[PDB]
C-alpha cells in the first residue's frame, strides 16, 4: 500500500483489523495519539477497503463554524440559493461512495452534534424541509485523541449518539509503550532525512542516544517521534560522528 | 442579537419588466398606446 | 422483524398508538434514548388515515437559512433575479397527513414560551405564498423528553407544557421491557449476515447471551444493535458459536 | 359576545369582571396580578372586545418571552438599518394596534432597560423606532400582567419601577385554580360538554361523584390550562360517549 | 418663544428653584437634576427646556438606560456606512435630535463608564462622536442631567470618573423632596383633583375628605411625578362620590379589599 | 509657528517648567506622552500641544476608546478598504486613516480590551496598517499624542496594564501639578477665571472675594485641579450678584447639599 | 542587516543558530521575550533565508475581525452573493513562500487555533465557495514572549498549538542575562538618540552611571534600556553633562 511508519506485533494486528474493517462499510473507530497519523492507515485501508477507487473527504472538525452541513457539506447546488441564485457544491453530497473521514472530531459542538446525530439515524441529514430525507454512501470515518469516554460522561456529547456514530471502536496503544519501533523509526527518518537534509550519511543514534530514548518517557510518541527527527537534525553532529546527544528539547536552556 | 453588515444574507426588475414598467413612465394614452399598437399578437386580449 | 415485535406491555401500548393514530390531535411523545420511537409513529402513521397526506417530520430543528420559523413558511426567490416565490415552506409540507417534530430537547427557554404560545395560537404566512395555520393536521411532537425542561422549575419555559397537558407517552427501558430481546438480537443479526453476505449465522452460546444480558441497555435496542455488530466484527467469521458478546467498544488489551 | 369564555361562578371572579368592564371602557393604564393558566390571555379578550374603541384594533397577545434583541426589536426597528433579521421598515412596532390599547405579559422577564423603554412610551410615545425621529405616537391604553411579585423584584430592583408605578393605574389580582372551588364542578361540566362536541361524543355515559371527588382533589397547578388539556387526555383515555369516564386519567405526567 | 410648564409647586423653595432655572434660562452651561424618581425631574426639565430654548429652542429627553443594546447606543453614536447589518445608507438619528438645542438626561446612572467616557470626550469639545466625514461636528448644543443616585455612591460604582462627573456638572437641581414639601402637596394635589373631575368629564368634583386629604399628607409618596396622580386616579377608580366625599385611598393595588 | 496659548491656566509651581520641556519637546517627533488629573490641565495640555504642533496642518485628531464600539471599532481602527463592513463604497478610512500625520490625539482612556492595546500597538509599531480587508497595508506617518491619570506601572504589575501597552507607549513620563501642589496661581488664576464669568455673565464689575475666600481656596485641595476650582468660581458667579459679593466664600461644592 | 547587534557570545550564538537556520523554510516562533527586537530578528532573517529575494511580509496574531476570520489567511468567493467580488488571494495566498510571521502568536483564541490546526497543512486550502484546494507552503515563522510550556500546563495553548512550531526554540539573554554590550549599546543607542536631539556632542559620559544601571532589573532590556537613555538626554538635555545621577524611572517621583 504506502511506506509505512511501525510493524510491531500490535502495528500488525493493527493491520489485520483495518483489513477485516476494509470490507465493513459501518462506520468505526480508529483512536490514537496525534502526531502519529491514524488518517493516512485509513486512507490505505480504503483503498483496500470497499471504495478501493472511491472518493476521499478530510473534514478537519473545526474547519467549519456558523456553517452547517447544509453550508458546507450538503452546499447550495440547485436554483433559488440565498443571495443571488446559481451552483454550490456540497462536500456530504459530493463524495458518495468514497471515503468520509472526519479529523479530530472530539473537538466538536454541541449543534453539530444534533446535526451529525440525526444524520447517522437516517444515514445522512438531507437539507430544507422535513419532508425531505438523504443518505451518504461514502466510507464514513473519524478520529481524534481524546477519550470522549469523560466527554460523554460530562456531557459533551450526547452518548446515544456517540454510540451510533460508529460501530466498532479501536485505540492505537502508545509508541513509548512499543519503544521498539524507536529503532526502526529512528533508521527510517535517518535515511529519509540523509535523503532530505543531503547530509553525508546517516550520523547513527550512539549509546547516549539509545539510553536517553530508554529512559525517555516519549510523551508525543510519533509526534515525539517527528519531534526527535528533527531535535536530531538541529544535533547533527557529523554524518560519520554517530549521534550519542541526538534529541534537542527547545524548552531547555543550555549554560 | 447585534447586527453587523457582513453575514450569509439572502431582485431588481430586468429587461421584460423594464418595458412593463416603461409603459407606466411611458403616458398610457398616447405613448402607451403606440406600443400597445405595435403588439400585434395575443388575440386572447380584447 | 423489521417491524416492532414490541413486548407484551409494548404490544398493548402498540395498539393504543395505533388507535390514536387515526387521532389528528397534537402530541408530545417520549422515547427511550436508543429505543427508536421514530418507527411506532410510522406504523401509526400508516394506520392513521394521514397515512396518505404528507407527513413531514421535523428535521432535528436544523438552522439552514436564517427563515428559522419562517422557514416554517418562505419564499423562495424574487421574480426579478431567480425563480417564483412558489409558495415552498417546512409547516406547510406535512400537507394533508402526519406532522411529527424531533430534537424538541435542545430548546431554551424563549423558544419553548414561542412554542406554547403556537400551541395557544398558530399563524403561518409567508412573503412566498403560505397558507393559514391552526390546522397542524395529525400534529405530533417527539424527542423534547431527551432534554427536560423545568424539571426542578426554570430550564424552559415549560410551565405551559405544564399547562399544556396533551396526552404523552412514556418509554420502558429496554431491561425493563423482557421482550423477545435475544429474537430481536437474532433477527438484527441476520439482517446483518444479509447486508454482510455472511456464511451463516456462527451461533451464540446461550452462557454468552446470559452474560451479554448483564448489561442495563443504557442505549436500549440501539445499544443492543452497536454491542451486536461489535461482537459480530470481534467474531468475523460464520464458523463457531458467538460465546463472545461486545459489552463495549471502549477498553484495552 | 366574546363567548363568556370560562364564566366564572366564583362570585370575586364576577367581581373582577365586573372591573375588568368598568376600565375596559376606560382607556387608562392597568395591571393584572394573574398567573398562567389563571386567567391565561382570557382578560385580554375582555379587553379587546370591551375597548373603548371596539373598531380600535386591540391584537392583546402580549405573553411574549423576546430576546433582549428580540424584545427591543419588537418594540422598534429601523428602515435600510441593522436589524439583520428583519428587512427595511419594520412595521413591527407596538404602535401595530392605534385605535385600540397595548398590553404586556410576562412582563417579569421585562429588562430594567425594556422597562424603562415601556414607561417612557406610558409618559410619552416616541422614539418607536431604531431609525429615524419617532416622535410619533399611536393612541392607545395601557394594560399588562404577570405573576410575579414585583414588589420583591423592585426591592431586588429586578427592572423600571417606574413603569411599575406608570402603568398601574389599577392592579387587578386574578383568580388561581385554588381560588374557585364551587365553580370547578361547573367549569369541569362545560369542558366535558366543549370535548365531547369536539370530540364528536354525543356526551359523557356518566359522571361518578368519586369521579368528581377524585377530580377536585386532582389539583389544577395551571388553572384552566392543565386542568383543560388534562380533560382532553383523559377525554382521550375514555374517548367513547358510551363509556363513562369514571377514572379517566388526566395527565401521563 | 416657550414657556415653561405650569405646576403646582406652591412649596417656596421649589419657587426659589423657579427663579435659580429662570437665571439659568440664558445660561448655557450644564444642568444637573438631583430629584427623586417620581419629584417631576423630567417635568421641571421640560419647563426649563421651553423657557431656555427661548426661541423655538430643540430639547431631547431621552435615556439610553432605555437603550437596552449596547449596539443601539452605538449606533446613537452616528455611522455614515456598514452600520450594523446596514450598509452605506444615512442616519442622522440622536445627533439631530440635540442640534440647535441641549441634552436632558433622566438617570443616565445606566450608562456605562465607557458609554459614560464617551459622552464625557463630547461634551466639552463637541466635535461628532460618530462615524463621518471628519466627524467635526460641534453642533451648537447644550446639556442638563438629572438622576437620583449619590455622587459619592456614583464614584464607589466608579461608574462617573473625575472628569465625567465634573465636566458633566455645571449646574444641579434637587427637585423639593417629597417628603419635603406638606402644604404643597395637598395643594398641587387639589389642583389634580379638579384637573381629573374637569377631564373625566364628570359632572361633579367629589372634592376631598378631611381623612382622605389627611392620608394623602401622611402618604410619603416619595415618588410623585405621577404617583400622586396614579393615587389620583385610584380614587378616581372609586367615583360615583361625584356629588359625595368619601375618602378611598388605594395603599396596596396588589391587595384586594 | 508661534502661537498665542489659547489658555493662560499656568501653575507656576512647577507647571512654568513643565511648559518649559513640552515647548523643548514640541519640535521632536517621538511619542507624545502625559499623566495627570482629567479635569487638570492635562486634556488642557493636550490642547497645547495641539496647537504646539510644530509649523500646521497637522491633524490634532483625537479618538477615546471609551468612544467607540467594542467588536465594531476595529473596522474603523487600521481602516475599511472592502464591503460587507464599510457598506461597501470605497477603501473607508479608520480612525488612524483619517490622520496621516496629523496628531493620534490618545488619552489613556484604560478600555477593558488589552485588545484594543495591542491594535494600537500593531499601529504604533513602525508606522505601517491596512485598512479593513487589504491585501496591501500601508506604511504610514502621524503625530502620536499620549495623556493619562493612573499608575499604568502598578496596573501592569497588577497585570491590568498590558506591559506591551505602556511599553509601545510613554517616549517618556508627564506628571502634573496637583491642585493640592502647585497652589501658584490660586488667586491670579482665579481672578482670570473670575473675569471670564464676568465677561459672561455681564455683571458691572468685579465683585471681589473675601480674604476668608482664599483662606479656603487654600484649605482645598481642588481634586479637579484646573476644572473643580474653575467649578468654585462658575457657581460663585452663580447665587449672589452684583458687587456686594466680596465676603462669605463662594459656591464650591455644588454636591454639598446646603447648610 | 542594519539591526542591533547584541555583541554578546550568546548574542553571537544567536546569530550563528539564525545564520544556519536560513535555509530551513520549516516552521519556527520567536522564543523569549517579543518586543526586544525578536521582530527585527525573524525580519533580517527573512532578508537572508534561502529565499533571500523573496515575498515576505509578516503578520500579527491579535490583528484581523472574528468575523472576516475566514478572510484573514484567504479570500472568499462571493459570485453572486452580498459581499459579491472578485477572486481574492488572501494572506495564506498572498506571502506563498517568504516570511510571514506569525506574531501576536500569545494573543490568539482557540478558534483561531482551531484554524492555524487546518493550517498544519502545507498549503490544501479551501475557500468559501471554493472547488479544489491550493498547497501554498511558505517559510514559517513566529514570535512568542511566552513560556509555551506554561500555556500548555495552562492548557490554552493546545498540543497541536506547540506541534505547529517546526524548530528548536532559540533563546536570547534576558536584562540581567545579556548585560553583554551595555555600555557599547548605550553609545549606540545615544548616537541614535542624540541625532534626534540634534543636540551638540555629548562631553559627558560617565561609566559609572551604567554601572549602576547594570545594578537594574531593566525589563525592557532592548526597548528600556535605550528608551531611559534618550530619556535623561532628553530631560537633562546638555552636551557637557556627564552621565551622572541621569535616570528616565518614571515610576519614580521627581525630586
Ligand atoms: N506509518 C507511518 N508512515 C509514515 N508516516 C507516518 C506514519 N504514521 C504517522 N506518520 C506521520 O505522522 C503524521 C500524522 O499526520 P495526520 O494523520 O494528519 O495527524 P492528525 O490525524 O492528528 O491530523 C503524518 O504527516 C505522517 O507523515
Ligand atoms: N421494537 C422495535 N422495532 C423495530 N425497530 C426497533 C425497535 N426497537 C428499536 N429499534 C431500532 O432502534 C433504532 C433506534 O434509533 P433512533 O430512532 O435514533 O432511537 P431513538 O428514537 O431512541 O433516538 C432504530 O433505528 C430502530 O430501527
Ligand atoms: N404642576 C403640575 N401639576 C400637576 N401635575 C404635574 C405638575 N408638574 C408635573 N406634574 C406631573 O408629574 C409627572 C412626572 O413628571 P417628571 O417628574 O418631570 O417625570 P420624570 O420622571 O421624567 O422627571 C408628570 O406625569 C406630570 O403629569
Ligand atoms: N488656570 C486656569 N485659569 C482659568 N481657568 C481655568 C484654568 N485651568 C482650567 N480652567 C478652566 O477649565 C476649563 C477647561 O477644562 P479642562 O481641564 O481642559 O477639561 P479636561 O480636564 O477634560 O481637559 C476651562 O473652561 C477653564 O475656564
Ligand atoms: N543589539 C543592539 N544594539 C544596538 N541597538 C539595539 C540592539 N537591539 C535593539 N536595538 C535598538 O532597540 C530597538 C529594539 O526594537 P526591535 O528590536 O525592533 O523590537 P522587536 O525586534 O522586538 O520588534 C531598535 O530600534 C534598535 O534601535
Ligand atoms: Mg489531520
Ligand atoms: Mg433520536
Ligand atoms: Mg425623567
Ligand atoms: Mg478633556
Amino acid at each position: 500500500k504506502d511506506n509505512l511508519l511501525g510493524e510491531a506485533n500490535s502495528f500488525l494486528e493493527v493491520l489485520e483489523q483495518v483489513s477485516h474493517l476494509a470490507p465493513l462499510d459501518k462506520p468505526v473507530l480508529i483512536i490514537g495519539e496525534r502526531g502519529t497519523g491514524k488518517e493516512l492507515i485509513a486512507s490505505r485501508l480504503h483503498y483496500l477497503s470497499s471504495r478501493w477507487q472511491g472518493p476521499f473527504i478530510s473534514l478537519n472538525c473545526a474547519a467549519l463554524n456558523e456553517n452547517l452541513l447544509d453550508s458546507e457539506l450538503f452546499g447550495h447546488e440547485a436554483g433559488a440559493f440565498t443571495g443571488a441564485q446559481k451552483r454550490h457544491p456540497g462536500r456530504f453530497e459530493r463524495a458518495d461512495g468514497g471515503t468520509l473521514f472526519l479529523d479530530e472530531l472530539a473537538t466538536a459542538p454541541m449543534m453539530v452534534q444534533e446535526k451529525l446525530l440525526r444524520v447517522i439515524e437516517y444515514g445522512e441529514l438531507e437539507r430544507v424541509g422535513g419532508s425531505q430525507p438523504l443518505q451518504v454512501n461514502v466510507r464514513l470515518v473519524c478520529a481524534t485523541n481524546a477519550d470522549l469516554p469523560a466527554m460523554v460522561n460530562e456531557g459533551t456529547f450526547r452518548a446515544d449518539l456517540l454510540d451510533r456514530l460508529a460501530f466498532d471502536v479501536v485505540q492505537l496503544p502508545p509508541l513509548r509503550e512499543r519503544e521498539s519501533d524507536i529503532m526502526l523509526m529512528a533508521e527510517y527518518f535517518a535515511i529519509q532525512m540523509c535523503r532530505e537534509i543531503k547530509l553525508p550519511l546517516f550520523p547513527g543514534f550512539t549509546e547516549r542516544a539509545r539510553e536517553t530514548l530508554l529512559n525517555y518517557r516519549w510523551p508525543g510518541n510519533i509526534r515525539e517521534l517527528k519531534n526527535v527527527v528533527e531535535r536530531s537534525v538541529y544535533r547533527h553532529g557529523t554524518s560519520d560522528y554517530p549521534l550519542d546527544d541526538i534529541i534537542i528539547d527547545p524548552f531547555k536552556r543550555r549554560p | 442579537m447585534k447586527q453587523g453588515l457582513q453575514l450569509r444574507l439572502s431582485l431588481a426588475m430586468t429587461p421584460q419588466l423594464q418595458q412593463a414598467i416603461r409603459l407606466l413612465q411611458l403616458s398610457t394614452l398616447e405613448l402607451q398606446q403606440e406600443l400597445q399598437q405595435a403588439l400585434e399578437s395575443n388575440p386572447l386580449l380584447e
